[PDB]
């Protein structure tokens, strides 16, 4: 008995149409399931179907059991950021005989990136005092179609882009961070190894 | 909730055992199972055990397992040898696998160490908003760096005037390796807190980046001279600069 969810990753904008493929290779009349795993938590049940054309639904997701192409594809009309998770297809025996087991797919990572309506790319330099030998550079307020590359330099550390939402003001921003325990580190070299927008703003520090 | 497991997390030195507990707090689903989760994030069924006193044995890539249904509301897992980290999920159901469905508990995360004197707690640093960001955007991005920990089990949190904040925050999904390739590498982690500039500019306002490091237990074989890298909270803090 086998389950395939062909795709390892899926990246999507807020409000994009989603479909995740689930095909099985079984020799009974197997029951099928969807589970979701959010970061930090254990899997959570979504729904079950066991007969051809039975449709299962929860939280704006839907799937329909399709005996002809042996499929239980997961679908959602409009994904939002909070749907970022790992979706697991599984199958087992409805019968009570037995093993007691579910077979799980490899699972599919869903990353929903937000729609940044007022881009404003900038790299800024901050500072400490209280320890670090260091200085960090903050690349922020870019578009979701920017990718942040890991460094060519091994003494430099660069994080992947990451979204923060200030509720209260309906604002979402991407940010990535760069730092180095050394000299030779200015904020206009920081993200050299990423393709950044032509119009990225590099303001200077201090005063006169 | 309807299943409580213990321990929640555990450090285990290579080729050594640990006992796991799961208790079922509702007989509407009186089948219990064990499921492991790989570090490649695969879910594999280990056991389903219905009736008190039945025991089952299994050997997998990375661990040997003894499963035991002691009572109608107690499942136990012994996990021996164990070269690879995993999460172990207890699950209950109204039947079988298929007949009705599985409901996963909170899990036990088991981290494996080949040695024990690679273990280090994080250094934590806070970085205050740039003056240029404040003037371009009238927003203020603090950054927090957790550097030099091993192994990778840190939870990071922002606290503003004593209260835990969630809004405006973005922590890296997983940490990254400082000595990238080096099977006992140390990790760094990054997080971001963004408030309006006027929020930062108030010197009443207090900001703490806080890291919970899970490391060496109650007592463990600490032959070294340096301080014991126990479970602990390392913090760094800044004040609002009306500047």
């Amino acid at each position: 008995d086998s389950v395939t969810q062909t795709e390892g990753q899926v990246a999507l904008s807020e409000e994009d149409f989603l479909t995740i493929h689930c095909n099985y290779s079984a020799s009974g009349y197997p029951a099928l399931f969807w589970y979701v795993q959010y970061p930090g938590e254990g899997p959570q049940f979504l729904f079950r179907a066991s007969r051809d054309k039975e449709k299962g639904s929860s939280r704006g997701f839907e799937a329909t059991y399709n005996k002809e192409t042996t499929s239980f594809h997961l679908q959602k009309a409009s994904v939002q950021e909070s749907d970022s998770a790992v979706y697991y297809c599984a199958l087992g025996d409805p019968t009570g005989a037995n093993t007691g087991k579910l077979t799980f797919g490899h699972g599919t990572i869903l990353r929903v990136h937000p729609n940044i309506q007022n881009p404003d790319p900038a790299v800024y330099q901050l500072r400490d005092s209280k320890s670090s030998d260091k200085s960090v550079c903050l690349f922020t307020d870019f578009d979701s179609q920017t990718n942040v590359s890991q460094s060519k330099d091994s003494d430099v550390y660069i994080t992947d882009k990451c979204v923060l939402d200030m509720r209260s003001m309906d604002f979402k921003s991407n940010s990535a961070v760069a730092w180095s325990n050394k000299s030779d580190f200015a904020c206009a070299n920081a993200f050299n190894n990423s393709i950044i927008p032509e119009d990225t703003f590099f303001p200077s520090p201090e005063s006169s | 909730t309807l299943l409580e497991q213990n321990p929640r997390w555990r450090l285990v030195p290579r080729g050594q055992a640990v006992n796991l507990r799961c208790i079922l707090k509702n007989s509407q689903y009186p089948w219990m199972s064990w499921y492991q989760q790989d570090l490649q994030k695969q879910l594999q069924w280990l056991f389903t055990l219905r009736s008190p006193g039945d025991k089952e044995v299994k050997s997998l890539p990375g661990a040997d397992y003894l499963a035991t249904r002691v009572t109608d509301t107690e499942l136990r897992l012994q996990v021996a040898n164990m070269s690879q980290g995993r999460t172990l999920y207890c699950t209950c159901s109204a039947g079988r696998g298929g007949y009705a469905e599985q409901f996963f508990g909170p899990g036990t995360r088991l981290t494996v160490l080949e040695d024990l004197k690679n273990v280090f707690p994080p250094e934590v640093a806070v970085f205050e908003p740039s003056e240029a960001e404040i003037s371009h955007t009238q927003k203020a991005t603090l950054v927090c760096l957790a550097t030099g920990f091993y192994p990778d089990h840190v939870e990071l949190s922002w606290w503003v005037n004593g209260k835990e904040v969630h809004s405006g925050v973005c922590t890296d999904p997983q940490p990254l390796k400082e000595q990238p390739a080096l099977n006992d590498s140390r990790y760094a982690l990054s997080s971001r807190l963004r408030v309006s500039a006027t929020f930062w500019q108030n010197p009443r306002n207090h900001f703490r980046c806080q890291v919970q490091f899970y490391g060496l237990s109650e007592n463990d074989e600490w032959t070294q001279d340096r301080a014991k890298p126990v479970t602990q909270i390392v913090s760094a803090e800044a004040w609002g600069r009306a500047d």
